[PDB]
RNA sequence: CCCGAACGGAAACAUCUUAGUAGGGGGAGGAAAAGAAAUCAAUUGAGAUCCCCUGAGUAGGGGCGACCGAAAGGGGGACAGC
RNA sequence: GAGGUAGAGUACCAUCCCCUGGUUUGGGGGUGGGAAGUUAGGGGACACGUGCCUCUAAGGCUAAAUAUGUCCCGAGACCGAU
RNA sequence: ACCUCGGACUAGGGGCAAAAGACCAAUCUAGCCCGGUGAUAGCUAGUUCCCCCCGAAAUGCGUCCUAGCGCAGCCUCCCUAA
RNA sequence: CCGCAGCCUGGCGUUGUCCCUCGGGCGUUUAUGCGUAGAGUAGGUGGGAGGGGUCGAACCUGUCCUUUCGGGGGCAGGGGACCCGAAAGUGAAACACCACCCAUGGACGCUCGAGGGACUAACCUCUCGAAAGAGAGGAACAACGUCAGGUGGGCGGUUCGGC
RNA sequence: GCCCGGAUCCGGGCACCA
């Protein structure tokens, strides 16, 4: 599905409708020193079995496509709810 | 004092560590538990309570370094309890050395220890032992506590210095 | 003082718990062990160790699941120090 | 008023293993590195800096308050020959 | 590669097997004794005196769930309320 | 589905003395450069039309090294003194001199490594010796301790849905 | 998510506890 690069929606910081630049969401690096990564490493020291459950059965084939909209006057960003699609063709 | 200068020659990283290497070559041939004539380190011995009277003996012990000599279990265990490597005796090698000296000299009480050397297979310690039945020790006022039968064989119950450290005290 | 499980519970089970238990080896005494701060807590205070009633199933650990778990302080018993 | 003394493979650091409520913070052990030393050291829940507060490790000894019951005395809404 | 006797050696996740999972004291697809231990059992059997009052359900949804449970429905007892 | 032994390999320790080579760097040392249009080797940013010139130049004649032998870079003598343009071409010109960069090779002092060789005194093996000690062979490897990666039903715990 | 090679995709070896 095709989506424009620029969309005019409500900027809640500016309190009016402004232009936004559209991009797809992408996550960051896992960042060792996160509290749940410090705890996992503390659990893997010593002897034992595999410590934690790991997923093996997979059913879905797509992923929810999320749109990221940045207000072009104040850089305020609104993140929208995702929707299961193949690959959002963001070309204008 | 001269005892301050004994510790300076045997201190950390020194030309003295060429003299001490030569001694180790001889020490690897003598029996594993030997009585020695005089302490190698008088500063360490005199602080721990060694005197130049008769009834004080000095013993050198060498043990084998590394981890615990632990066998793999042969019946059924959960995966936690099946591991061997990485285990060391919660008793230190300093405390293990004092114990082996008290076996060979059953009439003497351990007063302290310090190590003297170390190589790729062994660790060497020296133990200060005293005879509580000699009339010289029996009349000493600073060791009158050693005439109590509860104060004998203390090394076996973790009441020495190396045992208190390893008990978390 | 060292070495050191499984059954069982988690409605299965492997981290976990059971449990430093059961058991094994060494060493005492009429009691043992601990014991005179390289301690606690907080506007500059208390004052060695041990035991009882509490603080308290609190802080906190945990496939954050089943479950596990203090100390300081308060009230007492004895209350030495070299 | 001036000068002198104060415990080393020890404290601590990295890593591995076991304990622990100890969690980026606690304890012990194995392996490697390894101080300062009174113009010094340690501690005050991640790490460091500056004040402030507090203590002196790496050498022993130490009654009383308590744990037990082979044994001796006494007691009891205990049993009464399956 | 005959039969047999006395001595000796090998011990339990171990031995010995001209190999059948054979044999290791009438016990072997992992001996026996004592301890963990009164292991656990959604399963099976038993569960001890009299009278009186009221009186069911074998249905829906969820569940590694269909020989079990949770939430509702249906029974009984008490207080209130007006 | 997972663990753990054993095995293989690497780091650290025990572990030491002499070299040589190579690759990195640090403060220095230097000399080397053709997409096309054109007097012709514009590799680029600037001061800079002046720079060299008894404050010794353009030019013939050879020894020599080199290159896409294109062509430039250095040699003393014969010459006792001359050439580039401010002028013609180039999306970017002056062999007018001086600087840095891209980029070749070598050398000084220091550091780091990586590899190869030798040695014997640690360590190991054997022999003699009651021991003490002596001799022979190997050798900083092996072996052992510790950590890391791989392999690993050899052994241990388990799971093996429902209707 | 990486490196690397090959025409955004593909291949090889390693990263990856809802």
């Amino acid at each position: 599905m095709k989506v424009p690069k620029v969309i005019k929606t409500y900027c809640p910081k500016c309190k009016t409708h402004t232009e936004h630049s559209v991009s797809l969401y992408k996550g960051g690096k896992r960042r060792s020193l996160a509290e749940g990564q410090r705890r996992y490493e503390r659990k893997n020291v010593g002897y034992g079995s595999k410590r934690k459950p790991e997923q093996k059965r997979f059913a879905k084939t797509t992923k929810k496509q999320t749109l990221v909209l940045k207000c072009q006057k104040c850089s305020y960003t609104i993140v929208k709810e995702g929707m299961r699609l193949k690959k959002l063709e963001l070309v204008e | 004092s001269m005892y301050h200068y004994i510790e300076q020659t045997w201190q950390n990283k020194d030309w003295r560590r060429s003299i001490l290497r030569k001694r180790l070559i001889e020490w690897r041939r003598q029996p594993a538990i030997t009585r020695i004539d005089r302490p190698t380190r008088l500063n360490r011995a005199r602080a721990l309570g060694y005197k130049a009277k008769q009834g004080f003996v000095m013993v050198r012990v060498r043990v084998r370094r590394g981890g615990l000599n632990k066998p793999r279990p042969n019946s059924g265990r959960r995966p936690k309890r099946m591991g061997v490597y990485g285990y060391g005796p919660s008793k230190g090698y300093r405390w293990i050395a004092e114990e082996r000296a008290a076996r060979k000299f059953p009439n003497l009480e351990v007063l302290g220890s310090y190590y003297v050397a170390e190589d790729g297979m062994y660790k060497y310690y020296e133990v200060i032992m005293v005879d509580y039945s000699h009339p010289v020790i029996r009349s000493d006022p600073e060791l009158k506590w050693l005439q109590d039968s509860v104060n004998r064989k203390r090394v076996f119950r973790g009441l020495t210095s190396a045992g208190q450290k390893s008990r978390g005290l």
